[PDB]
C-alpha cells in the first residue's frame, strides 16, 4: 500500500521494585526451591510480526471421510439442541464496550463508537437484508 | 574382629596382589604365611581391576585441639536454634559389578527442596582411586516404589554440592553464622555427608571477617554465607542426633503424638521436616526460660519499644474510660504495674510464682474450662499470655502465628516459636478464643498541658493545622494540635504500625466506646 | 540469586530501549537476543558473562554519565 | 558380601582423615596430640639383604631397614582420597617401601615426612651419600 514496510518491535516490561524486595525479605526465592520466576515479558525484535504470521504453512488442503463426517455431523447437532437462535432486529443487540477498534481502515477515523453511532437502525437492518444477497 | 568400614563390594573372589592390597586383611592368602606376607614371583600383579569401596560406619568422636567438635550438646543446640535445618536421605543398593553397600539418591532439607542425584562411588584402580558412576536398582520395598522413575533423572554431582551450598547460604545468610543439622538415622546421613562436606581448622572468611563456612576447590579460598558463590563445599557443620535423646520406634509414630499438621507426602523433605519438628518440640514446648539469650538480628528494640508505649497507653485509657474497681492481672511473673499511677485494685496471677512476691504472686493456671465463673468482677489483662476462649472482660493481646518475618521459625504444631530475646512459643493460632470480644479500634488519649505561650487555655495554645478526626486530646477543635499533642500523635501513630506489622493483635470487651473519654475532657 | 541477574537484566534492557536504541536495527536485534538468552538460562555463570557483554552496550555509549551516578 | 578390611582400632583416625582438607596435616595433628598411629599394615618376608633403597620391585632390605608393602603405606591411598601429586597416581602402589627398623613402626609418618634422595636413591638421612 505504502512505499516502505514498517518494522514493529514488542518492548520489555516494567519491574516493581518494592514488592520483590518485600518478597526476598520475607524468605521467598530461595535457590532450588519449587516456586519461583517463569513468566516474564519477552521482547521481540523487528520482524516479529511477519515471522508469526508465516506460521500459516502448516495449513495444508485436506479431504475429508465424507460418510462418517456426514453421520458425525448430526450427533454434534445433537449435543446442540437445548438451546434457540434466529435473526434479530438491530434493536436488540446488546454491546460490551462500544471503545475498541474498528479494523482497517476503518481505524483512521475513530474507535467503533462512532459507526455504531452514526447508522440509524435503518441502516444496519438495511446493511444485513443486503449481506443476505 | 572387623569393621564395615571401607568394606570391599567387589564380586571377584581373588584377593589382592601384596603390593596393591590397602591392608593386611584384605590381601590374598597364598601369600599369607603366618601372618606375614611373602611375594611369590609365579603370579604378576593386575593391571585392571574395579572394586567398589562402601563408605559406612564412620564413627568420628576424636579429640584434636585444633579442630571444633562436630556431635554438639544439647544446651549448646538450644542456644543455636536459629540455625537449625533439618536433614534425611533416601538410598539404592548397588547391582551388577558389585552389591552390598548403598548410594545416596535423594535429598531432603527442612526447606522443602529435593535434590536427585546420578548413583556415583568411589572405585579403585591399579594406580588410584576413583570417583565415578555406577550402576544401582532401587530397594525392593514397596513404598519405595515412587523411586523407580528417579532413576533416570539424576544430576552430575557437582551441579549438586553447588546447589547446596547455595541453598543454605540464602536460607541462612540473614540468622546464623553456622549451621547445625538436625538427623534421626544419624549413619547413613553421616554416610552421604562425605559427598560435600570438608572439616578443618576454624578460619576467617577472605574480603568478610565473619567465621568461614565454605570451601572452593579450585580456587582454594573460603567464604562466609554472603560472599560465596561459585563455592561447593560446606567447611564446619554441627550435628545433632534427635533419636539420642531417648525415643523408641521410628520417628514417624513419635512425631504422631503432638503435630497433626506435617503428613507425609512421600518424598525427603518431609522426614525432614518432621524431625525438626519434634526437635522443636522436646526442648521449647516447655516453659519459656530467662536466662538464655539471643542476639538482634535485627530492630527488634524498636518492636520492643513499641509494645511498651502500646500498652501504657492502652492500659491507661481502659481504666480512665470505665473505672474499674479491681484490676485482676493474669500472667505476669514480675509484679510491675504497667501504668503507674492507678487507684485500681491491683491482682498478680500466674502459674509459676516466684520466691519472693509469691505473697503477691498467686499461683493460678487460668482455663476458661474451670475459671469461667470466677473473675466476674473488675477486668483481666492477657498480655501475651496464651489461654483457651477468653472471658467476657479482658484486654487481651495475642501474637499472631500467621504472620511471616524472619523473626518467627517454624513450630509445632502450626504454632510458631517467636526469637526475639529469650525464645517465645506461642500456640497456633485460631478464632474460637475471642468469641466474647471485638478488635481494639485505632485511637490517642492524651491528658496533660499543651503546647505554651498561652499555658491557659481558649485560644492561646500554639496552633497548626492538623485536621484528624480521633486524636482525643481535648486541647483540639480541628486546628487540634498544641504542637505537642500533633507530633506526639504522629509518634505514637508510627509505633502503633510498626508493633501491629510485629504480628500482634489486639481486643477488647464488647463494652468499649471512646466518646466517654471525651466526657472525661469536658472541663 | 540467579532471579536477582535476570530482574536486573530486565532493567537494562527497559533503558537501553528508552535510550532510543530500537531506532538502529541490528543491534536491537542483538540486545535483545541477549535479554531473552537470559531469561532462559539455568546456571549462573553463563548468564553473568551474557550480562557483561550486553551492559557493554550501554557503556560503549556517552548518554549515562556514570561518573554522576557512582558517587554511592 | 564383600571381605572386611580395617580392624576397630583405626576407626577414628581414617574417618577424620578422609573427611579433613589437609590429609597431611590432619594426621600429623592427630599424632601430635595422644594418637596410636594406624597399624594393620601389610609386613613383608625376605633377606635383609640388597640396596638400602627403599622404593624398590621386589623386597631388599638390609639388617636394619624393614620391608614392607608398599601400597598399603600411602596414607592417601589408604583413605582411599584423591592424591595431590599433580599428575596423577601414587607411586608407593606397586613396589615395596623398606623403613628404619627403629621408625619403621609408623610407616605412614615416615612416608609422609621423609624422602629419598634423588641420587642415592635413599632417605635423606637414612642415609644419603650426597654430603
Ligand atoms: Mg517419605
Ligand atoms: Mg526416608
Ligand atoms: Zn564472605
Ligand atoms: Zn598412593
Ligand atoms: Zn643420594
Amino acid at each position: 500500500l505504502t512505499n516502505n514496510v514498517a518494522f514493529q518491535t514488542v518492548k520489555p516490561g516494567n519491574f516493581n521494585k518494592d514488592f520483590y524486595d518485600f518478597a526476598v525479605s520475607k524468605g521467598f526465592f530461595k535457590e532450588g526451591s519449587s516456586v519461583e520466576l517463569k513468566h516474564f515479558f519477552f521482547a521481540q525484535d523487528g520482524n516479529a510480526a511477519i515471522s508469526d504470521y508465516d506460521y500459516y504453512r502448516y495449513n495444508l488442503p485436506t479431504m475429508c471421510d465424507i460418510r462418517q463426517l456426514l453421520f458425525v455431523v448430526e450427533v454434534v447437532d445433537k449435543y446442540f439442541d437445548c438451546y434457540d437462535g434466529g435473526c434479530i432486529n438491530a434493536n436488540q443487540v446488546i454491546v460490551n464496550n462500544l471503545d475498541k477498534s474498528a479494523g482497517f481502515p476503518f481505524n483512521k477515523w475513530g474507535k467503533a463508537r462512532l459507526y455504531y453511532d452514526s447508522m440509524s437502525y435503518e441502516d444496519q437492518d438495511a446493511l444485513f437484508a443486503y449481506t443476505k444477497r | 574382629n572387623v569393621t564395615g568400614l571401607f568394606k570391599d563390594c567387589s564380586k571377584v573372589i581373588t584377593g589382592l596382589h601384596p603390593t596393591q592390597a590397602p591392608t593386611h586383611l584384605s590381601v590374598d592368602t597364598k601369600f599369607k604365611t603366618e601372618g606375614l606376607c611373602v611375594d611369590i614371583p609365579g603370579i604378576p600383579k593386575d593391571m585392571t581391576y574395579r572394586r567398589l569401596i562402601s563408605m559406612m560406619g564412620f564413627k568420628m568422636n576424636y579429640q584434636v585441639n585444633g579442630y571444633p567438635n562436630m556431635f554438639i550438646t544439647r544446651e549448646e543446640a538450644i542456644r543455636h536454634v536459629r540455625a537449625w535445618i533439618g536433614f534425611d536421605v533416601e538410598g539404592c543398593h548397588a547391582t551388577r559389578e558389585a552389591v552390598g553397600t548403598n548410594l545416596p539418591l535423594q535429598l531432603g532439607f527442612s526447606t522443602g527442596v529435593n535434590l536427585v542425584a546420578v548413583p556415583t562411588g568411589y572405585v579403585d584402580t591399579p594406580n588410584n582411586t576413583d570417583f565415578s558412576r555406577v550402576s544401582a536398582k532401587p530397594p525392593p520395598g514397596d513404598q519405595f516404589k515412587h523411586l523407580i522413575p528417579l532413576m533416570y533423572k539424576g544430576l552430575p554431582w557437582n551441579v549438586v554440592r553447588i546447589k547446596i551450598v547455595q541453598m543454605l547460604s540464602d536460607t541462612l545468610k540473614n540468622l546464623s553464622d553456622r549451621v547445625v543439622f538436625v538427623l534421626w538415622a544419624h549413619g547413613f546421613e553421616l554416610t552421604s555427608m562425605k559427598y560435600f562436606v570438608k572439616i578443618g581448622p576454624e578460619r576467617t572468611c577472605c574480603l568478610c571477617d565473619r567465621r568461614a563456612t565454605c570451601f572452593s576447590t579450585a580456587s582454594d579460598t573460603y567464604a562466609c554465607w554472603h560472599h560465596s558463590i561459585g563455592f561447593d563445599y560446606v567447611y564446619n557443620p554441627f550435628m545433632i542426633d534427635v533419636q539420642q535423646w531417648g525415643f523408641t520406634g521410628n520417628l514417624q509414630s513419635n512425631h504422631d503424638l503432638y503435630c497433626q499438621v506435617h503428613g507425609n507426602a512421600h518424598v525427603a523433605s518431609c522426614d525432614a521436616i518432621m524431625t525438626r519438628c519434634l526437635a522443636v518440640h522436646e526442648c521449647f514446648v516447655k516453659r519459656v526460660d530467662w536466662t538464655i539469650e539471643y542476639p538482634i538480628i535485627g530492630d527488634e528494640l524498636k518492636i520492643n519499644a513499641a509494645c511498651r508505649k502500646v500498652q501504657h497507653m492502652v492500659v491507661k485509657a481502659a481504666l480512665l474510660a470505665d473505672k474499674f474497681p479491681v484490676l485482676h492481672d493474669i500472667g505476669n511473673p514480675k509484679a510491675i504495674k504497667c501504668v503507674p499511677q492507678a487507684d485500681v485494685e491491683w491482682k498478680f496471677y500466674d502459674a509459676q510464682p516466684c520466691s519472693d512476691k509469691a505473697y503477691k504472686i498467686e499461683e493460678l493456671f487460668y482455663s476458661y474450662a474451670t475459671h469461667s465463673d470466677k473473675f466476674t468482677d473488675g477486668v483481666c489483662l492477657f498480655w501475651n499470655c496464651n489461654v483457651d476462649r477468653y472471658p467476657a472482660n479482658s484486654i487481651v493481646c495475642r501474637f499472631d502465628t500467621r504472620v511471616l518475618s524472619n523473626l518467627n521459625l517454624p513450630g509445632c504444631d502450626g504454632g510458631s516459636l517467636y526469637v526475639n530475646k529469650h525464645a517465645f512459643h506461642t500456640p497456633a493460632f485460631d478464632k474460637s478464643a475471642f468469641v466474647n470480644l471485638k478488635q481494639l479500634p485505632f485511637f490517642y488519649y492524651s491528658d496533660s498541658p499543651c503546647e505554651s505561650h498561652g499555658k491557659q487555655v481558649v485560644s492561646d495554645i500554639d496552633y497548626v493545622p492538623l485536621k484528624s478526626a480521633t486524636c482525643i486530646t481535648r486541647c483540639n477543635l480541628g486546628g487540634a494540635v498544641c504542637r505537642h499533642h500533633a507530633n506526639e500523635y504522629r509518634l505514637y501513630l508510627d509505633a502503633y504500625n510498626m508493633m501491629i506489622s510485629a504480628g500482634f493483635s489486639l481486643w477488647v470487651y464488647k463494652q468499649f466506646d471512646t466518646y466517654n473519654l471525651w466526657n472525661t475532657f469536658t472541663r | 540469586k540467579m532471579s536477582d541477574v535476570k530482574c536486573t537484566s530486565v532493567v537494562l534492557l527497559s533503558v537501553l530501549q528508552q535510550l532510543r536504541v530500537e531506532s538502529s536495527s541490528k543491534l536491537w536485534a542483538q540486545c535483545v537476543q541477549l535479554h531473552n538468552d537470559i531469561l532462559l538460562a539455568k546456571d549462573t555463570t553463563e548468564a553473568f558473562e551474557k550480562m557483561v557483554s550486553l551492559l557493554s552496550v550501554l557503556l560503549s555509549m556517552q548518554g549515562a554519565v556514570d561518573i554522576n551516578k557512582l558517587c554511592e | 558380601a564383600g571381605n572386611a578390611t580395617e580392624v576397630p582400632a583405626n576407626s577414628t583416625v581414617l574417618s577424620f582423615c578422609a573427611f579433613a582438607v589437609d590429609a597431611a596435616k590432619a594426621y600429623k595433628d592427630y599424632l601430635a596430640s595422644g594418637g596410636q598411629p594406624i597399624t594393620n599394615c601389610v609386613k613383608m618376608l625376605c633377606t635383609h639383604t640388597g640396596t638400602g633403597q627403599a622404593i624398590t620391585v621386589t623386597p631388599e632390605a638390609n639388617m636394619d631397614q624393614e620391608s614392607f608393602g608398599g601400597a598399603s603405606c600411602c596414607l592417601y591411598c589408604r583413605c582411599h582420597i584423591d592424591h595431590p601429586n599433580p599428575k596423577g597416581f601414587c607411586d608407593l602402589k606397586g613396589k615395596y617401601v623398606q623403613i628404619p627398623t627403629t621408625c619403621a613402626n609408623d610407616p605412614v609418618g615416615f612416608t609422609l615426612k621423609n624422602t629419598v634422595c634423588t641420587v642415592c636413591g635413599m632417605w635423606k638421612g637414612y642415609g644419603c651419600s650426597c654430603d
